[PDB]
């Protein structure tokens, strides 16, 4: 029926150098019978190690595997900005079981988010449909704020926002804003305005698009 | 080197059924137990059933024992794991796994995403953005599909750098994403920049352009 | 009339292997018997029910039927030797004596031959499930507080089981056998004095020259036998810890099934042998009536 692999820590900090450990604990005693295994963004899992211990081949030697009995450890020496999130398997008894898993939180120096508004396509626009596009990429650290203005006054109403994972390749964090409205309303409106808030200034980045 | 590729998913009301495949190749199928694992998007894994060398003898997750069937078909080398009276917590990206002599999982396939729910299958509606520096950001609105996911490329993989694709957000039965490219001022628009989307569950493809307005 | 030529076995190029006509063709096989009994004590390695069932079996299946394969090959070599021993059917055909002799040996090599690379692939299936039963003794719990009762007792049962089968017998019976047997080789060679004609004596040689390939045969199994009896015994007389390591237990259990495997293997094959030098021990004493007849 039931054994619980728990991985206590979702999230880990640490930096690209490093060398990190992660831990699984089992309910019961399990001996050995404990594999890992990775999951890259959009990816399959991948094997890692089997019976705590034991690397499968083709398997970098930065990953190693400790434990018996019932806490177990992964560790990743030479953290890399690709690697993400690592799961602890038990196939001691049936049902196999996974650990939540874990995902390293890559740390780096601040960086300023690239803004850039889109207005609404004229395939929207005849839909229609009007939506427009900010894209505030590739900023750190990861809390951002983003402020809709149309024609100088801020609006809240109907603003969809998305946020990336860490960046595989520079460890930054990138977020998508969406302003929907119908054509009609659009188009009572000369100015749109995008305003990104980060902590890496004072003064709020401004991109504007005019009905021209 | 080993290849595990799944069959098709889909999107099944409550109730009904959909039987999964995967074709094994590269390895000895009637050597190894074959095994099906299933991941909410998001979350953890969950193993759902496993069969042996000869599929004498099948094993389940108990929940699951009632409504799940796996079989193999050891002269074609594939693995079939037959769903019935499926439900919304059924939904799942579903991974073929070649099992170890002790309960590992040596090789996994790419997938396949079976999504319950009595919502309708409807195609995305894709529209450029672009502009009104040294470098030019271009983008993709990906707009009321259902359900997930879709694929988002530039220019057939031409273009891998320079590209964020963001979350789809839900509302109202229909998703809604986003994709980034930076690409240098002088590639565009000297040189064309198209964003391939795909949405397998509706079997549509859409290749639109960005053409500076 | 040699009837029967299943006295002919043949060793992997590196010699760690032995391939026999007899089922199952491989001490292999017997070890993958002896640890399904193992298998029975550790609920944890419950699996090797089903490698035994089905891939042990399916092995044994194509290990029989690679066999059979070296059919042709088989036949072809059986008539040459009748060809060498009758020599009544010798003069059916004029070839050089030495020419068939040559082509007997072509053949047999060849049909040896076949028999080993025929079955290139069923010593990759011994490797594979060796290597895949002791990744699946990793799942046994222990660490350093592994017990040694299976394998002690398994030991005991062992010593049992090789009381039955008459090692004395077997061994009186060939000490007559080889030292007959080089005594009609003495003599052959200082009484072809009186022997105007060849071929009939020719094809004593052969036969003798065969009944030396099966006495070796029937030593090396004999010695092999003895091996396994004497270092059980050595096992169960020395000292006997309760507990062991993990990894130590592995060797265990592959060590005495290695000796009980290899046990079984020439039981089998010294019951083969035992007829085959028997039935060669009739075909040269009618020669030489046969010969006798013609020196008046």
């Amino acid at each position: 029926g039931d054994i619980v692999m728990t991985q206590s820590q979702k999230f880990m900090s640490t930096s690209v150098g490093d060398r990190v450990s992660v831990t699984c604990k089992a309910s019961q005693n399990v001996g050995t019978n404990v594999a890992w295994y990775q999951q890259k963004p959009g990816q399959s899992p991948k094997a890692l190690i089997y019976s705590a211990s034991y690397r499968y081949s083709g398997v970098p030697d930065r990953f190693t595997g400790s434990g018996s009995g019932t806490d177990f450890t992964l560790t990743i020496n030479n953290v890399q900005s690709e690697d993400l999130a690592y799961f602890c398997q038990q196939y001691n008894s049936y049902p196999y079981t996974f650990g939540g898993g874990t995902k390293l939180e890559i740390k780096r120096a601040d960086a300023a988010p690239t803004v850039s508004i889109f207005p609404p396509s004229s395939e929207q626009l005849t839909s229609g449909g009007a939506s427009v596009v900010c894209f505030l990429n590739n900023f750190y650290p990861k809390d951002i704020n983003v402020k809709w203005k149309i024609d100088g006054s801020e609006r809240q109403n109907g603003v969809l926002n998305s946020w990336t994972d860490q960046d595989s390749k520079d460890s930054t964090y990138s977020m998508s804003s969406t302003l929907t409205l119908t054509k009609d309303e659009y188009e009572r409106h000369n100015s749109y305005t995008c305003e990104a808030t980060h902590k890496t200034s004072t003064s709020p980045i401004v991109k504007s698009f005019n009905r021209n | 080197e080993v290849k595990l590729v799944e069959s098709e998913g889909g999107l099944v009301q409550p109730g009904s059924s959909m039987k999964f495949s995967c074709t094994a190749s590269g390895f000895t199928f009637s050597d190894y137990y074959m095994a099906w694992v299933r991941q909410v998007p998001g979350k953890g894994l969950e193993w759902v059933a496993n069969i042996n060398y000869d599929g004498s003898t099948p094993d389940y997750l108990d929940s699951l024992k009632s409504r799940f069937i796996i079989s193999r078909d050891n002269a074609k080398n594939i693995l079939y794991l037959q769903m019935s009276s499926l439900k919304s917590e059924d939904t799942a990206t579903y991974y073929c796994a070649r099992e170890t002599v002790v309960g590992s999982f040596d090789y996994w396939g790419q997938g396949t995403t079976l999504t319950v729910s009595s919502a309708k299958t409807t195609a995305p509606s894709v529209y450029p953005l672009a502009p009104v520096g040294s470098s030019v950001t271009l983008g993709c609105l990906v707009k009321g599909y259902f359900p997930e996911p879709v694929t988002l490329t530039w220019n057939s993989g031409s273009l891998s750098s320079g590209v964020h694709t963001f979350p789809a957000v839900l509302q109202s039965d229909l998703y809604t994403l986003s994709s980034s490219v930076t690409v240098t001022s002088s590639t565009w628009p000297s040189q064309s920049i198209t964003c391939n989307v795909a949405h397998p569950a509706s079997s549509t493809k859409v290749d639109k352009k960005i053409e500076p307005r | 009339t040699t009837d029967n030529i299943d006295y002919f076995d043949i060793s992997d190029e590196s010699n760690y292997y032995l391939i026999s006509q007899l089922r199952p063709h491989f001490s292999n096989i017997y070890f993958f018997d002896e640890f399904k009994r193992y298998a029975s004590y550790h609920t944890e390695i419950k699996r090797y029910e089903d490698i035994h069932k089905t891939k042990v079996n399916s092995l044994l299946n194509e290990a029989s039927r690679a066999i059979g394969i070296c059919n042709r090959a088989k036949n072809t070599v059986k008539g040459l030797i009748n060809i060498l021993e009758n020599p009544q059917k010798f003069k059916t055909q004029r070839e050089s004596y030495d020419v068939k002799l040559r082509q007997y040996e072509e053949k047999k090599e060849a049909f040896r031959g076949c028999l080993l690379n025929k079955n290139r692939k069923n010593l990759d299936q011994i490797k594979k499930i060796n290597n895949e039963i002791r990744d699946l003794l990793e799942k046994l719990k222990c660490s350093q507080d592994c017990q040694t009762n299976v394998y002690f007792d398994m030991i005991k049962i062992y010593l049992v089981d090789f009381k039955k089968m008459p090692y004395e017998n077997y061994d009186t019976f060939i000490k007559q056998y080889k030292n007959s047997y080089l005594s009609g080789v003495d003599m052959i060679r200082k009484i072809e004095k009186q022997i105007d004609n060849p071929v009939t004596i020719n094809a004593i040689k052969f036969t003798q020259k065969e009944m030396g390939y099966i006495i070796d045969r029937f030593e090396y199994h004999l010695q092999k036998v003895k091996h396994s009896i004497d270092q059980v015994t050595a096992l169960s007389d020395g000292v006997k810890p309760k507990q062991v390591t993990k990894n130590r237990l592995k060797e265990y259990y592959f060590n005495i099934g290695n000796y009980y495997s290899i046990f079984k293997f020439g039981k089998d094959s010294l019951n083969m042998l035992n007829k085959a030098l028997i039935h060669k021990e009739k075909i040269v004493h009618n020669l030489l009536g046969e010969l006798f007849g013609h020196l008046e």
